[PDB]
């Protein structure tokens, strides 16, 4: 009923709209080590698990830098072009925008910030990542955020695993 | 008697990176590998009254990386042989009214789950060369693989499938797929996923959370319990009309249908025999069959020709005992 009648009579495709969301992850490692990984826009494969290859032509690390990414198989995309928008070494913030590729994430920009946070007596890091993107044709706001958050959560989980392993090796 | 004949394994294989940035496909062929208990093969309508040699063929189409498909290549058939040995011993002692299809079901389900738990670091696993077992993930949570597996013996083909790789039998003049793709737009899969609290989203095809185009696979713990490692098994008595059996990743199937693949494989196998003397009987079944290899080679070339931008893995298996050309 309700949801059915609506899906049949009131389903219109808007020339365009944009959705947004935020995710969080606690990482059991000091922020400097976490940031040493995250700041490397030119090497996202250090922790982003779906990246098979990344090429940066020209200046590698500075606002305006452009990275070309090839993705591992299984995703609804194979490549992406991203530009570094924000690289704040004072506040530990990294902002990117997607400007090309064969995904369906148009006008995608995102922001990750790091914050110190102690839990269970161990000092670590709270990573926060948000994004904003155009809802593609045929999909809803909710659907678009399920997809992106799936991707982002995977990125954060890997970030946490990589930096925690590094921190363990350091201790030794 | 068919349960008495020598089963000589004739196959060819191609597994190439193709137009992809990295290789995530893997495969395994193990001739004369298994000892299948006749009681798991003979049908009820047949007479009563030890084991048939079984050949193993497997194709693993990795996603999110290569480590799961590789692990499957290295381990899955050994896991399966462990499981067959288990059931074989129980069947020697007790006997339910278990249909054949039900028997193979439980063998493959246990085997696929065992490999999956080992990968996730939940099940203790042996390491080659080491006396010690380890409890440790073989790959990160975002890596997975399909698995399509075929056991061939004189009387039967048994196929166990998990994912959207595919096994296809050419019988007479008709393709007969021996697996059904595990895709989220299957009503059973859609309901399983949605009832478990997951989302199926239209995004370049129906995808689990918009990410994965298959609803089952080995690995992919990040998307458990939505994608699961549970296979479906097909139990298929052989026929004199059977021509060949093909296992392949989607680097092939995305650009050609089942019927054209079979027709092409059979034709290339036949063309090889028209222009070549039969190989030495003694050395037959000890390595790849050149007719089958020509067929798998030609299919991979054709797939690339047709714009396949993926890894391409194909195993072609000839099911005819012999291929002579009567004339005069
Ligand atoms: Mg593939």
């Amino acid at each position: 009923v309700e949801s059915e009648y609506i899906k049949k009579h009131h389903r219109h495709e808007l020339v365009e709209s944009q959705c947004s969301s935020t995710l969080v992850k606690h990482i059991k490692a000091p922020l400097h080590l976490v940031w040493s990984i995250v700041r490397r826009f030119d090497e996202p494969q250090k922790y982003k698990p779906f990246i098979s290859r990344c090429v940066v032509q020209g200046k590698k690390l500075e606002v305006g830098s452009v990275r070309e990414v090839d993705l591992k198989s299984g995703l609804p995309a194979t490549k992406s072009t991203e530009v570094l928008e924000i690289l704040d070494d004072n506040e530990h913030i990294l902002g990117i925008r997607i400007v090309g590729g064969d995904h369906r994430l148009k006008n995608y920009s995102s922001t990750i910030s790091l914050h110190s946070e102690t839990i269970d007596g161990k000092t670590g890091t709270l990573a926060i990542e948000s994004f904003v993107v155009d809802v593609p044709e045929g999909n809803t706001k909710e659907e678009t955020c399920f997809f992106v958050e799936a991707l982002i959560q995977s990125n954060l989980n890997s970030l946490a695993d990589v930096t925690e392993r590094l921190q363990a090796e350091s201790m030794e | 008697s068919v349960y008495e004949l020598d089963c000589i394994p004739l196959w060819g294989t191609v597994s190439i990176q193709g137009n992809r940035s990295e290789m995530e496909d893997a495969f395994a062929v193990s001739p004369h590998f298994l000892k299948l208990p006749i009681k798991m093969l003979m049908g009820d309508h047949e007479g009563m009254s030890t084991h048939l040699t079984g050949h193993f063929f497997g194709v693993y189409d990795g996603h999110g990386g290569h480590k799961v498909a590789d692990y499957c290549r290295d381990r899955l058939h050994f896991a399966l042989a462990e499981e067959i040995e288990r059931i074989k011993d129980e069947l020697s002692k007790r006997n339910t009214g278990e249909g054949r299809q039900v028997q193979w079901d439980k063998v493959f389900t246990s085997c696929f789950l065992t490999v999956d738990g080992e990968i996730e670091g939940k099940i203790g696993r042996a390491v080659v060369g080491s006396s010690d077992k380890v409890l440790e993930a073989v790959a990160s949570e975002t890596v997975g693989s399909t698995a399509v597996v075929a056991l061939v013996c004189s009387s039967h083909i048994v196929v166990s499938n998990c994912g959207d790789s595919r096994a296809v039998l050419f019988r007479g003049k008709e393709a007969m797929p021996l697996s059904v793709d595990h895709k989220p737009d299957r009503e059973d899969e859609y309901a399983r996923i949605e009832n478990a609290g997951g989302k199926v989203i239209q995004w370049q095809g129906a995808r689990v959370f918009g990410v994965l185009a298959m609803s089952r696979s080995i690995g992919d713990r990040y998307l458990k319990p939505y994608v699961i490692p549970e296979p479906e098994v097909t139990f298929m008595p052989r026929s004199r009309e059977d021509e060949c059996l093909i296992l392949a990743s989607d680097g092939l199937w995305d650009v050609m249908n089942n019927q054209e693949v079979c027709e092409i494989a059979r034709r290339r196998i036949l063309m090889w025999h028209k222009k070549n003397g039969a190989p030495p009987l003694a050395e037959r079944g000890k390595g790849i069959d050149p007719a089958c290899q020509a067929a798998a080679d030609y299919l991979s070339m054709l797939a690339l020709q047709k714009g396949s931008k993926d890894n391409i893995s194909i195993i072609v298996i000839d099911l005819k005992a012999q291929r002579k050309f009567k004339t005069r």
